């Protein structure tokens, strides 16, 4: 009957749909590889989808996926076993090297632009008409690392203009240079800003930005990467 | 075996239990100590379930059903064929679930991300524990739990419901449904919003998050934002499930009568209780 | 986290202009510091336009046409009105009138008026979702997603009442009454738990919660790498997306991309009322009792 028809029909629809869904999520990181970088033998039942090309705003070109994948940076890791499936140990300092939970991607060395073509993110000093409207204004508060030692002071807030959001704090270190700290990895207390991931001694290692009034996708990744990695790698310095 | 960008992430560490012992992968999958735990609990449980199936004398999945002990057994142990098997199976499920959560924690650490996923999952686990542990204890027999079978479980739902009248009147049930409907609505929108920006009109450039923000302000006069709709989503789902537990944990324990009748409180407020006319006067 | 530790404010954003008629936009509204701790603090502006007004006017007419009926039931007494608010009900015409538009007002006519108002209200608002998107050069995903919802509503109070031969088969406007109608609709058709569309529909509802839980917690888990900025991560994969994909690959064996995850999303939610609509449509037109049907499969 009709009902039987409809339901049998639907289970068929649903199956090609999953198939669709699945092949679309195969536009990145595929095809698969072996730990040595050579293409893996068994890529699953699903074919790579036919490429699609994205037209990027602000004359920043196009992006076609799937496409040629490459890390575009050295990886300081060495195998710890003779068969597949085991960890790869950092061969240096994971933090400095940017492997592990400290990994960063070779995104573009251009800042993200808003709908109009201006830099999406800005130090608040250069963002005409922006003020802390609620909560504790961090600016001026010392910054404490997981080792409970003071590392610097907030000397500005880097804001997201289109969305009026605090993205990073700009901290000034003992030598007078500054670093950005992701907003999402700091605890704002009433008399200090506490950073659990990094011990005071690692703040200097936080990668620097080439221009003082801009951050690029590459530098966001290298920073967030680094600060995140502290959680696993600063661990010996963290007390509480 | 690895995604084109996976290797730099596959470093040692992050394990909660047992150091480097189980710190490794099997194909795409991460094992970890709890990798093993869940496997063991999952193996055992499925076994017991098959064992129930022979005692039942059917291999047909639409028929197989593992029932809790009958009320006469209260919160004591029961013979295998008479409810023990379900009790173990329930122990094993719990073991599986919790372990699966703790593995999520272990993966979280290795990758250096927050613990929001394991945390959210714990709500699912807590709803399940409400229906097979918290409510039966409080009620006083394993027998109030739902049976493990594809349709028999739908039956428990239907019977348990109709016991208190039309269950629609359970007030926390009303609230819980609101979150389920609202969440779906919001998942519908979020998905649609991002896709429409990423997949514009033919030949146009990828839209901006700003366009998205604008599209909504134009539509209903407001836009929550990228970090917002994601907090929102998390909130509606967790909430839906939170109220779902609540509506059950109260049912049969502190309220055992017809749910519709509980509304008489409102209608019988002394200031309008006796005023004639309307529906109730 | 779930709340911002610090809020920041700037000049009110008037938005992208693309092909939008800027004459039809209102002015910015107040800022809420309350909304600010969760999401954006900025209220307005909103786009009015012809369809917005028609929609918005029919919308109120519907609501009010029901409202006067409730008062007429309450004996115009504000006390009763409050006491009995969820008990009042605007019911469709009796089965006697069939698909007739001639039912007396106290006997079903008022229901038709209200519905007519809702019909126009909803469709105009649909056209509104479409146009608003067109005027910004965006995909029409929102209008199509919306159409799914519309499907179930169309079926409940319009398509099914018409295929059954009478408006009496439609849903009454009322809080407790539309609950009862639902509960009763299942009883009559032999328990909707045997309607496999109903069962499918529940799977996608449950799933929507499962997914929006998964997606939300994930994006929050990697917002420490600017995860929420999904369009740029689609255009240039950050470590946020990799960590996102890898957390899930390592857990359950496969994974999404940032554009990908949102396709999972729109389809999981859209299938709820899509399947739903179908389950209800066959209910009572082709299948009288889902248990019996379950017995045969036919
Ligand atoms: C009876 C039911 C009737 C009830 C009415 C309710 C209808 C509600 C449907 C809502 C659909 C939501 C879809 C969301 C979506 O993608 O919208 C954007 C999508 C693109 O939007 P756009 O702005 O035009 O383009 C922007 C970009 O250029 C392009 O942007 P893009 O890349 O995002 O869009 C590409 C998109 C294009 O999307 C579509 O083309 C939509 C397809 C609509 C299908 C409708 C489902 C009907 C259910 C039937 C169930 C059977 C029961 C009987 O790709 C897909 O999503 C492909 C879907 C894959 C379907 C798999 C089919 C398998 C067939 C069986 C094969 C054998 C299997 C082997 C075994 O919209 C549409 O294409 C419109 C569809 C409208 C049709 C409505 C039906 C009329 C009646
Ligand atoms: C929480 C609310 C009620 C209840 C009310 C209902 C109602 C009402 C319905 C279901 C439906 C289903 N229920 Mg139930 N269900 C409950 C508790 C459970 C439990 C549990 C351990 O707590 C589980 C595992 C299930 C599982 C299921 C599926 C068989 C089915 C589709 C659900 C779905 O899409 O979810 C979304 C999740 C996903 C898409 C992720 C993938 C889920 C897959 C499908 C899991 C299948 C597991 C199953 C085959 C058993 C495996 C166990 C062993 C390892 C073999 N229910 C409680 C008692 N359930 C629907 C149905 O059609 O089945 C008859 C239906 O109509
Ligand atoms: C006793 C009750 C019966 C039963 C009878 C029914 C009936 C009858 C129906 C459902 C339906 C549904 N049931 Mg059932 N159901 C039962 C038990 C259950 C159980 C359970 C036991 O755990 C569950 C989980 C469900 C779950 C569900 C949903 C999956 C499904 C509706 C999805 C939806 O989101 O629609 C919500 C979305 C809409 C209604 C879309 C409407 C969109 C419109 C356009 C909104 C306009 C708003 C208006 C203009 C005003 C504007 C708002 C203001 C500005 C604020 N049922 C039992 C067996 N169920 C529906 C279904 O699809 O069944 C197959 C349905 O018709
Ligand atoms: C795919 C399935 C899900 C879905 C999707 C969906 N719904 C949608 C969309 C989509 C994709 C839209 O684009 C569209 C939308 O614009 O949302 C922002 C819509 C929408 N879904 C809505 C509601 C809705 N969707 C529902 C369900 C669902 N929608 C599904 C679960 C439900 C239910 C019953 O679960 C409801 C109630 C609307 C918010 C919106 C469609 C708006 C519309 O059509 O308006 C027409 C008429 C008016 C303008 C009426 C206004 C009259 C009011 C002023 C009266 C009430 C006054 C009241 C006392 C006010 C106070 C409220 C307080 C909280 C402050
Ligand atoms: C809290 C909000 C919602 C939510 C969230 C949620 N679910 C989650 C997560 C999150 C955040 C995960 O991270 C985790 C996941 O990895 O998803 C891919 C999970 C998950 N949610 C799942 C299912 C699921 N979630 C559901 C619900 C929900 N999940 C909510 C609505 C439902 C239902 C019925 O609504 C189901 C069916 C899994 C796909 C996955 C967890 C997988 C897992 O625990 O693996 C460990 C266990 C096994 C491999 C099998 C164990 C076998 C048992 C020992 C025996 C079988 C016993 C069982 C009781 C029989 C039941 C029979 C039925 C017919 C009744
Ligand atoms: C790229 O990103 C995106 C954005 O940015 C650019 C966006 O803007 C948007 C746009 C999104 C929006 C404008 C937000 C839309 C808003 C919603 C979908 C709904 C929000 C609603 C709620 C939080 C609440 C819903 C209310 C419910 C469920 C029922 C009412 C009840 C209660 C609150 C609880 C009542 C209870 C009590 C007192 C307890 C009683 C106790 C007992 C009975 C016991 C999207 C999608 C997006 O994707
Ligand atoms: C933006 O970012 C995001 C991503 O990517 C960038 C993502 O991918 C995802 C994840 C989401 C998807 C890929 C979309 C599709 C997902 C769903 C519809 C959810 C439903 C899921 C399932 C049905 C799969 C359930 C599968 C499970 C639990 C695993 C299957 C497992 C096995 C067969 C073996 C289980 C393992 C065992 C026994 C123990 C461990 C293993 C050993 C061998 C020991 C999200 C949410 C996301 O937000
Ligand atoms: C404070 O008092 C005042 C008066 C100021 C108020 O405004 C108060 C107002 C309230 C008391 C209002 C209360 C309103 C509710 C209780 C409403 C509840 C509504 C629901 C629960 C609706 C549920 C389901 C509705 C459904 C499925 C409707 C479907 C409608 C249609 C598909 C429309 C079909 C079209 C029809 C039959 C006519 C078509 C005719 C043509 C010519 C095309
Ligand atoms: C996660 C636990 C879920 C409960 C599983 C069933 C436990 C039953 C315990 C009864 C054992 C005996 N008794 C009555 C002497 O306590
Ligand atoms: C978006 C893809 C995920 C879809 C989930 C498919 C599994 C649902 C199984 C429901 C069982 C249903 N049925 C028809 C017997 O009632
Ligand atoms: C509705 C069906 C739900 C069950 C689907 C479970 C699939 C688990 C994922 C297996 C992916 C496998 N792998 C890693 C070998 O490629
Ligand atoms: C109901 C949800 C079911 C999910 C569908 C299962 C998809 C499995 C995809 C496995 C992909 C295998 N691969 C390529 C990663 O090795
Ligand atoms: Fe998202």
């Amino acid at each position: 009957d009709l009902a039987s028809l409809a339901i049998y029909s639907f289970w068929i629809f649903l199956a090609g749909l999953i198939y669709y869904l699945q092949t679309e999520n195969m536009r990145e990181g595929y095809p698969l590889e072996n730990e040595d970088g050579t293409p893996a033998a068994n890529q699953g039942p699903f074919p790579l989808p036919k490429p699609k090309t994205f037209i990027l705003p602000h004359g920043r070109g196009t992006l076609t996926v799937p496409g040629p994948e490459s890390e575009d940076r050295p990886i300081a890791l060495a195998r710890t076993a003779v068969s597949e499936g085991f960890p790869h140990a950092p061969t240096g300092d994971p933090m400095k090297d940017g492997v592990g939970p400290a990994s960063w991607v070779a995104r573009r060395d251009l800042p993200e632009l808003d709908g109009h073509g201006h830099n999406k993110i800005k130090p608040m000093k250069a963002a005409a008409g922006f003020h802390v409207s609620a909560g504790k204004n961090p600016i001026g508060l010392p910054v404490r690392g997981c080792d409970l030692e003071i590392a610097g002071k907030v000397v500005d807030i880097w804001v997201d203009i289109p969305e009026q959001m605090a993205r990073f704090l700009e901290v000034e270190l003992k030598d007078g240079s500054t670093r950005l700290l992701p907003m999402q990895m700091v605890k704002v207390q009433s008399n200090r800003v506490h950073v659990n991931a990094l011990s005071s001694d690692l703040f200097a290692g936080i990668p620097t930005i080439k221009s003082p009034t801009e951050v690029t996708l590459l530098e966001e990744d290298k920073i967030c990467g680094y600060v995140a990695g502290g959680l696993m790698y600063a661990a010996p310095k963290r007390k509480s | 075996a690895l995604l084109s960008f996976e290797r730099k992430y596959r470093v040692p560490g992050g394990t909660l239990v047992g150091g480097n012992l189980f710190d490794f992968w099997v194909g795409p999958f991460y094992v970890g100590f709890f990798g093993v735990a869940t496997f063991f609990f999952a193996a055992l449980g499925i076994i017991l379930i098959a064992w129930s199936a022979v005692l039942q004398g059917t291999w047909n999945p639409q028929l197989i059903s593992v029932y809790p002990p009958a009320l006469e057994y209260g919160l004591g142990g029961a013979p295998l064929a008479k409810g023990g098997l379900w009790q173990i199976i329930t122990i094993c499920a719990t073991g599986a679930f919790v372990s699966w959560a703790l593995r999520e924690v272990e993966i979280c650490r290795k990758l250096g991300i927050g613990y929001h996923i394991p945390f959210a999952f714990a709500f699912a686990i807590l709803a399940y524990l409400t229906l097979v542990l918290f409510r039966p204890v409080m009620m006083g027999a394993w027998g109030y739990a739902f049976p493990y079978g594809i349709w028999t479980h739908l039956d428990w739902v239907s019977n348990t419901g109709y016991t208190y009248g039309n269950f629609h009147y359970n007030p926390a049930h009303m609230i819980a449904i609101s979150f389920f409907f609202t969440n779906a609505l919001a998942l519908a929108l979020h998905g649609a919003l991002v896709l429409s920006a990423a997949n514009p009109e033919k030949g146009k450039e990828m839209r901006t998050p700003d366009h998205a923000a604008t599209f909504f302000r134009d539509l209903v006069g407001y836009s929550i934002g990228t970090l917002g709709i994601h907090r929102l989503g998390l909130l509606l789902s967790l909430s839906a499930v939170f109220f779902s537990a609540l509506c059950m944990i109260i049912t049969g324990t502190i309220w055992f009568d017809q749910w519709v009748d509980w509304w008489q409180w409102w209608v019988k407020l002394p200031w309008w209780a006796n005023i004639p006319g309307g529906i109730n006067g | 986290d779930i709340f911002s530790q610090v809020q920041v404010r700037g000049p009110a954003d008037l938005g992208m202009t693309e092909d939008v008629n800027l004459a039809n936009r209102s002015g910015v509204g107040p800022f809420s510091t309350l909304l600010g701790w969760f999401g954006n603090a900025q209220l307005g502006p909103i786009y009015l336009g012809s369809l917005g007004v028609l929609s918005l006017f029919s919308g109120l007419m519907w609501f009010f046409t029901i409202g006067i009926w409730f008062w007429y039931q309450a004996g115009w007494n504000p006390a009763v009105f409050l006491r009995d608010l969820f008990f009042f009900s605007l019911e469709p015409p009796a089965p006697e009138y069939g698909l007739s538009f001639a039912a007396p007002l106290k006997e079903g006519g008022l229901w038709l008026i209200a519905s007519f108002f809702m019909f126009v209200a909803v469709w105009s608002w649909w056209g509104r979702t479409y146009l608003r998107a067109q005027a910004l050069g965006m995909g029409k995903h929102t209008a199509w997603a919306f159409l799914s919802a519309i499907w179930l509503w169309m079926v409940l109070g319009f398509i099914r009442p018409i295929l059954m031969g009478s408006w009496s088969e439609a849903v009454p406007y009322g809080i407790f009454s539309h609950l009862d109608w639902t509960n009763n609709f299942s009883l009559v058709h032999g328990n909707l738990f045997y309607n496999p569309f109903h069962g499918l529909s529940i799977a996608f509802l449950y799933g929507s919660a499962l997914l929006f839980a998964m997606h939300g917690a994930t994006i929050l888990a990697v917002s420490r790498f600017g995860g929420e900025r999904e369009l740029e991560q689609i255009a240039d994969r950050g470590t946020a997306a990799e960590r996102a994909a890898l957390f899930w690959r390592w857990t359950m064996g496969f994974n999404a991309t940032m554009e990908g995850i949102h396709r999972w999303a729109i389809w999981m939610a859209v299938l709820v009322t899509l399947t739903g609509g179908i389950g209800i449509l066959l209910s009572g037109t082709v299948v009288d009792n889902w248990y019996v049907w379950g017995q045969n499969h036919g």
